């Protein structure tokens, strides 16, 4: 859906004639990037 | 006697639940039809285009920017039972009922999907004594089987063959892409990368037309997506001693031809 | 004439169009019964 | 390698003993109708298996037997398991049909009703014929014969387990109903001992093949004739 | 994380346009769209 | 085709100790089963516990002649190299 | 009433179990699309160069994009 | 013999197309349940003799039918409906409880044939005691595994009793039972 | 058995000649 | 000294690579007769 | 998934039979041919010649 | 060695995938190596077979490759690997073993997974010590046989 | 990866017969009752 929605946006802005896209930083997930996480550095 | 009632219940549902699909369908397939607008426009233009814009063409070749209209307007017009057949034929076809195999525009129309290619795993025998096989191709048949398809994560694979400079024209990947896509009856998009090889001010612009490819194939899941002749597109990107034998160039210190001295013998020898 | 290949003289605009025209006619929803297209040319190579 | 090789041998073996057999058919027409050419004895009709075929077998097993030698019967109490070349159920049938005549006659005497003795003498003359032809099995009469007893012994299960006999009707109603007793019973035994012993002849009779078996198939010419046959001769193959 | 602001991704290539000055644009855009949320960080891949 | 005779000797031993009742150290590859305390009906229990186990079937006809630990784990590994074909 | 109301409560928690097409594998004789079933396509008339626009901005309103 | 020409020591006997698909690759001969998906002795062979697994798969399913189980006859068509409403107008969660169920059933019913097996390995040994009249009291290691995977048929078990009963003898076994090929009549079933 | 072999072979062979 | 076969008689480059690097004398004088 | 994909490779013909044959071309020209001569009075243009 | 994120987790998929071709559903500590040896031996195995050449694989059932690879041609394997591998055990200060494998993916060669040390010589070091040890071990094979 | 499989000579032979076998039913039992009809004095 995701896609599908960008899609449709890109389209009409176009044909009617900026890709800085923000990931959010949460501290809490598994994913989440210590601050000496890194090696060697 | 209980009993002999089973097989007619079975019977009963079938055809009951088959007829409501079929009645959406039909419902639908009327309300679609051209409205009296639409069917008055198709009658007038076959009067004007299917009688008159004929004749006057031959009218034209005969006499052959307004005045050339003006003088062949001129010149030529100066000088101008639905049932009785089968009867005759004796005192004298729903194609989806049994070719269920289709070529269609999809989602963005205003891509050339394939549905249902009539092919299956018994076009290719030599499916069935090739051991390396068995494993890729099984694991996607029992995925798209089993419903579970439509929420993997998309795949990349790599079919090789050895080089076709065969008196045929037949192609195994190809063949067992479209066995896998029919023997599950899935939908097949097909597009060959040569077609992208074209650069022009040194603006590879195939590069995004196939942007366009790829984010359009992401909207039409679930489907194999077949990509031929990928060398096309992937060939090597542009070391050599000979300028600091002849053309005495020289440009890099000491330091760093040592290191790349000893990296590459170290290379050769133990990797 | 028609039949050119690819990265002929267009953008995806003209040629392009007219390819894509003559495969939906052949291919898509083709209801050609009796039709047969009996193309012309001298050098077959150059054919898309 | 040595796995194709037996894949090999395998198809070799069986594509020879198909010729041979359709060989043996035609030779078998084109002489019941007078062209032949006069040095063919009719005795090789009788040859089933090959002569490459049997060759073959014959060489290799004198070769495996040479070099490897470098009521109740005593002596061998397994009889009965042993392919004396007919059908198991074959001696059982020849007794059912015996039954059934003498009991339908006995009873159709004994009363003065005249459907006991038409249908037992009946089945038992189907059954005696099915029951001659089930001594050699090899055959297709081999085959034929269990079918027909099959069908026989369903038709009696059926006549009394649904319709009931003529000469069982009672005053009441309930005590006159349909029930399954007897002979219903042997006949369903009989049938049950017919379907797990051997009733796979004959198996290419069958309800014609659909568009719909065809449609994936890899021959064109097969797809339109089944089309052809089936009414849709006029549709467009863009296959 | 430890910065206490805001994040922002994108690729190098997503400026190259085959529609002349748009990238120039499009650089214009990014670039005030991470000027009006300051403070943050503006990473970008793809840089060279 | 080709079996890995160390794995399917270690998982008869450790077997065939749980089902008897003994330890793993007292089973060697070459004891008989009449000494660890075997008597007929419970070298049948055995194989039915190995079979259950492996997932397979043993030879009848060689299984008549199993009497040391060794020959149990052959007709095993024998069995499982014969399985695709 | 009860009764007859426990029936067809019955029928939705049945039709809730399903939830959805995974264990259900595609089918041919019945896809997704009904026009790929029913043969519909567009013919010359009626087709307006400026229709296209229109179409859009309903597929921004079926897909759920707000920006119309 | 009947051959004019070539006949070997032993009669050619015709055999005929095979009626029925084989057992899978991942069951045993017994009643116990096979093992959801994976086989136990995978696990001791080279990764790159594994591919048998599905192989096979590929032809139970597609590639290796043989013409008898694809014969369309009056029962067929009502053995679609029966089939179809399992496959596609039964839930697969419902399906999926019925499975444990049945599963849980099938290692009961196993456990209790085990046990049975064993006691008919004493109650035979018994007899042949009585048949030889003095010494012997041994079984037949091959006659329970052969009742275990279900190879003989009741008449073969019977003339085994009574060949014990008379001669003991116990190393005496019938021959082995053969499959049962698939019934057919005609358009009919 | 294969008790009129021999002869229903030899009468075959004579008679429809 | 079981089913008579016979030979394809063709020699690709694969078979002669195989057959030069892996197999002994006589079977190459068996394939040169 | 496995046994679906078996069960659809040995039921081709039933399966065209109770899709595209059953209702269309058995049952619904007998119900339909029973039907109108059950109304429709006993003529000979509505009973033979209009059908 | 010398690896980085993208190698580790292209390895991790790998071993799923090696841990399915043994009938199993977690990875082990086998199927990582194992997954280092499929990676190389793909590797050669894909540049050698590459027009009508070939000669190296040996299952695919063609002309070329035999079947179940004859037990001859499968005991000279296991003593040119048993050969290597005894010569780089005895030999002071070689690499490692961690691994000794026989006609991986039905190749008609062996293979041993040697690990080394990079922080003895970083990349770029290389004694004379070393270089003979090498020669020796590579001829090891070749002796023994 | 394939095995250049087009260039072989079993590989032509099992397949074209496969397919051929995998097209239709071409076992014919019932045809051979003629064998049992060469003799009858009728
Ligand atoms: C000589 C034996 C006669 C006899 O028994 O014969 C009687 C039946 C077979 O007789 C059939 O009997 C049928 C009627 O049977 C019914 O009627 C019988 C008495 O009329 C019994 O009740 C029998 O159970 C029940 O089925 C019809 O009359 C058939 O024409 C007649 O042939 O055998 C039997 O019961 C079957 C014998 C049991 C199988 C062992
Ligand atoms: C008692 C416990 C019932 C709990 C419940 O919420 O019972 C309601 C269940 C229906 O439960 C639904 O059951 C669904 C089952 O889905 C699962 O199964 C589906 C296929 O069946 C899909 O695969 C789905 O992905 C998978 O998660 C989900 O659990 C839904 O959340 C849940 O509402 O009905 C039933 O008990 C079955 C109805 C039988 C009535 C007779
Ligand atoms: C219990 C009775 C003995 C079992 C029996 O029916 O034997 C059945 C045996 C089976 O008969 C033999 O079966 C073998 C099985 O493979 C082979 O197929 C032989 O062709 C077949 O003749 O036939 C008898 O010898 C019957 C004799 C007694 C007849 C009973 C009359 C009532
Ligand atoms: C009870 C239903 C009988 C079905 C049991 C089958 C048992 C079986 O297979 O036995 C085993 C053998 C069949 O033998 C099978 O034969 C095959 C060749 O066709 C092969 O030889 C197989 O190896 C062998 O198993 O059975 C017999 O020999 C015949 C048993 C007949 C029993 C029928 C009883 C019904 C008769 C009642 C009618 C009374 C009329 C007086
Ligand atoms: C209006 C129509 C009426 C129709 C009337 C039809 C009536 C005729 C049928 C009457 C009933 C026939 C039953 C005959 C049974 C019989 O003789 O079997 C013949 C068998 C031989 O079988 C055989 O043995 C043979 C091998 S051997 O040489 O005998 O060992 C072998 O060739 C053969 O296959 C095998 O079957 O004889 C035996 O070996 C001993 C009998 C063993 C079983 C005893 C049961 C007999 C009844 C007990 C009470
Ligand atoms: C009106 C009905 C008239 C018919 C009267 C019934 C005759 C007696 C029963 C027929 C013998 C059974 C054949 C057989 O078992 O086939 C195998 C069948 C499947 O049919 C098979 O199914 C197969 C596909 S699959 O297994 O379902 O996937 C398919 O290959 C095969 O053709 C199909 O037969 O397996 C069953 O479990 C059938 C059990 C139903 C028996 C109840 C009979 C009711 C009386």
């Amino acid at each position: 859906k995701f896609r599908r929605q960008e899609f449709i946006r890109y389209r009409r802005e176009m044909l009617h004639v900026t890709p800085a896209r923000e990931v959010r930083i949460d501290t809490g997930s598994p994913d989440f990037i210590k601050w000496d996480d890194i090696n060697g550095i | 006697q209980k009993m002999v009632a089973f097989p007619i219940l079975l019977s009963l549902s079938h055809l009951l639940h088959r007829r409501i699909l079929y009645l959406f369908d039909t419902l639908f397939s009327t309300i679609t039809q051209p409205d009296t607008d639409l069917i008055a426009r198709q009658e007038k233009g076959t009067l004007f285009w299917d009688i008159w814009a004929d004749f006057l063409v031959t009218a034209a070749d005969y006499y052959n920017e307004q005045n050339s209209l003006i003088e062949n307007i001129s010149n030529d017009f100066d000088n101008l039972n639905k049932i009785k057949p089968y009867f005759e034929a004796y005192f004298s076809l729903n194609r989806w009922s049994v070719n269920q195999f289709i070529t269609y525009q999809s989602w963005h129309s205003h891509l050339f999907i394939d549905y249902h290619p009539p092919k299956t795993f018994s076009h290719i025998p030599a499916l069935k004594y090739n051991s390396i096989l068995q494993q890729p191709i099984g694991s996607l048949v029992c995925q798209i089987y089993s419903g579970l398809f439509n929420k993997q994560i998309s795949k990349n694979i790599l079919l090789v063959n050895p080089k076709t400079t065969s008196n045929n024209l037949v192609d195994y990947n190809v063949l067992l892409i479209q066995a896998l896509a029919g023997e599950t009856e899935m939908k097949i998009i097909t597009d060959n990368a040569q077609r992208y090889a074209l650069v022009n001010r040194g603006f590879a612009i195939g590069i995004k037309l196939l942007r366009e490819v790829f984010d359009a194939i992401a909207l039409n899941t679930p489907c194999i997506f077949l990509l031929e002749d990928i060398h096309a597109i992937g060939e090597r990107r542009p070391n050599g001693s000979f300028k600091e034998d002849f053309f005495g160039s020289q440009r890099d210190e000491v330091h760093e031809k040592n290191q790349v001295v000893y990296q590459l013998t170290r290379h050769a020898i133990t990797h | 004439a028609m039949g050119a290949a690819r990265g002929a003289q267009a953008s995806g605009d003209e040629s392009a169009s007219i390819i894509n025209e003559l495969l939906v006619q052949m291919d898509g929803f083709e209801d050609n019964r009796g039709i047969v297209v009996l193309g012309a040319t001298n050098r077959p190579g150059a054919i898309d | 390698g040595d796995r194709m090789s037996r894949r090999l041998e395998d198809i070799n073996k069986a594509e020879r003993q198909r010729v041979w057999d359709a060989m043996r058919v035609a030779a078998a027409h084109r002489y019941a109708s007078g062209q032949m050419p006069a040095w063919f004895d009719p005795e090789w009709l009788q040859q089933e298996e090959a002569p490459l075929n049997a060759m073959d077998r014959m060489r290799g097993e004198q070769r495996r037997i040479e070099e490897q030698q470098q009521w109740w019967r005593e002596d061998d109490p397994y009889w009965p398991l042993r392919d004396w070349g007919d059908h198991p159920m074959r001696w059982w049938t020849l007794a059912f049909a015996a039954i059934m005549a003498a009991g339908g006659l006995a009873t159709s005497v004994a009363t003065g009703y005249v459907e006991p003795v038409q249908a037992g003498l009946g089945a038992g003359a189907l059954l005696a014929l099915a029951g001659a032809a089930m001594s050699d099995a090899r055959c297709v009469p081999g085959a034929l014969g269990v079918k027909l007893a099959w069908a026989v012994c369903a038709l009696i299960v059926l006549k009394e387990v649904s319709v009931g006999w003529q000469h069982k009707r009672k005053r009441r109603l309930a005590a006159s109903a349909p029930r399954l007793e007897l002979t219903g019973l042997a006949a369903a035994a009989l049938c049950a001992g017919y379907m797990l012993t051997d009733m796979s002849g004959m198996g290419e009779v069958a309800l014609p093949p659909n568009p719909g078996a065809v449609f994936k198939s890899p021959d064109v010419a097969y797809r339109a004739s089944v089309w052809q046959k089936w009414g849709y001769g006029q549709v467009q193959m863009r296959v | 994380a430890e910065g206490g602001v805001r994040m922002f991704t994108c690729s190098g290539t997503d400026f190259y346009d085959v529609y002349s000055g748009v990238g120039a644009r499009r650089v214009r855009e990014t670039f005030d769209r991470l000027r009006n949320a300051a403070p943050a960080i503006l990473f970008i891949d793809e840089f060279d | 085709a080709a079996v890995d005779k160390a794995k399917v000797l270690e998982d008869v031993r450790s077997i065939i100790s749980t089902q008897l009742g003994t330890e793993l150290e007292k089973v060697a590859p070459e004891a008989k089963f009449v000494d660890l305390g075997a008597d007929s009906l419970d070298t049948v229990e055995i194989m039915m516990a190995l079979e259950e186990k492996f997932e397979i079937a043993l030879e009848e006809e060689g299984a008549e002649k199993i009497a040391t630990v060794q020959d149990a784990a052959d007709m095993i590994a024998a069995q499982i190299a014969a399985k695709g074909n | 009433a009860a009764v007859a109301a426990g029936w067809h409560l019955a029928s939705f928690a049945l039709n809730l179990a399903f939830w959805g097409v995974e264990g259900m594998p595609p089918d041919r004789y019945w896809p997704t699309s009904p026009r790929i079933r029913l043969q519909i396509r567009p013919g010359r008339y009626g087709n307006m160069d400026g229709g296209q626009r229109v179409y859009m901005d309903y597929l921004a309103r079926s897909e759920g994009v707000p920006l119309n | 013999t009947s051959a004019p020409f070539i006949s070997p020591m032993t009669p050619y006997v015709p055999e005929e197309e095979p009626t029925r698909t084989p057992p899978s690759i991942k069951d045993t001969g017994t009643l116990r349940p096979a093992s959801e998906w994976y086989p136990q002795w995978m696990q001791y062979r080279r990764r790159e003799d594994n591919y048998v697994f599905w192989q096979d798969k590929f032809m139970r399913c597609s590639t290796d039918i043989p013409w008898a189980e694809k014969r369309w006859t009056l029962f067929s068509t009502v053995w679609y409906l029966v089939q179809q409403l399992r496959f596609v107008g039964t839930p697969p969660a419902l399906r999926y409880v019925a499975f444990l169920g049945w599963r849980a059933l099938m290692f009961q019913v196993y456990a209790a044939h085990k046990a049975l097996v064993l006691w008919q390995c004493k109650l035979d040994a018994g007899l042949a005691r009585i048949g030889s009249g003095g010494a012997t009291a041994t079984f037949s290691k091959t006659m329970a595994l052969r009742r275990l995977h279900w190879r003989n048929s009741p008449l073969a078990e019977a003339l085994y009793a009574l060949n014990l009963y008379k001669t003991g003898r116990v190393h005496l076994l019938p021959p082995v039972a053969k499959p049962i090929p698939r019934p057919t009549f005609f358009w009919l079933f | 058995f294969g008790t009129y072999y021999f002869l229903q072979k030899l009468l075959s062979k004579y008679l429809d000649v | 000294q079981d089913i008579t076969i016979f030979g394809n008689d063709f020699l690709n480059l694969k078979t002669i690579n195989y057959l030069s690097l892996y197999n002994s004398k006589n079977k190459i004088l068996l394939q040169l007769m | 998934g496995e046994r679906i994909w078996a069960w659809r490779n040995r039921s081709e013909n039933e399966r065209w039979f109770w899709e595209v044959f059953a209702w269309d071309r058995l049952i619904f020209p007998i119900l339909v041919i029973v039907a109108w001569e059950y109304l429709v009075p006993n003529h000979l243009v509505w009973a033979v010649l209009a059908p | 060695a010398g690896f980085t994120g993208a190698d580790v987790m292209g390895l991790m998929a790998r071993a799923a995938r090696m841990a399915a071709r043994q009938g199993r559903h977690a990875i082990t500590e086998d199927d990582i190596y194992a997954a280092m040896e499929n990676k190389t031996m793909e590797a050669t195995l894909e540049a050698s077979t590459a027009g009508d050449g070939g000669g190296l694989v040996g299952g695919e059932g063609v002309e070329g490759s035999p079947d179940p690879i004859p037990p001859q041609l499968r005991r000279a394997v296991s003593v040119y690997e048993a050969g290597k591998a005894l010569l780089a055990y005895i030999t002071p200060d070689y690499e490692e073993i961690a691994r000794v494998s026989v006609c991986p993916l039905n190749v008609l060669t062996g293979f041993t997974l040697f690990v080394e040390d990079e922080d003895k010589n970083v990349n770029a070091i290389l004694t004379r010590s070393e270089l003979e040890g090498r020669m020796v071990v590579h001829l090891a094979g070749r002796c023994a046989e | 990866c394939l095995p250049n499989i087009h260039t072989s000579n079993i590989l032509n032979f099992t397949k074209n017969y496969e397919i051929f076998k995998s097209a239709k039913d071409t076992s014919n039992f019932g045809k051979k009752i003629i064998l049992n009809e060469m003799q009858n004095l009728t």
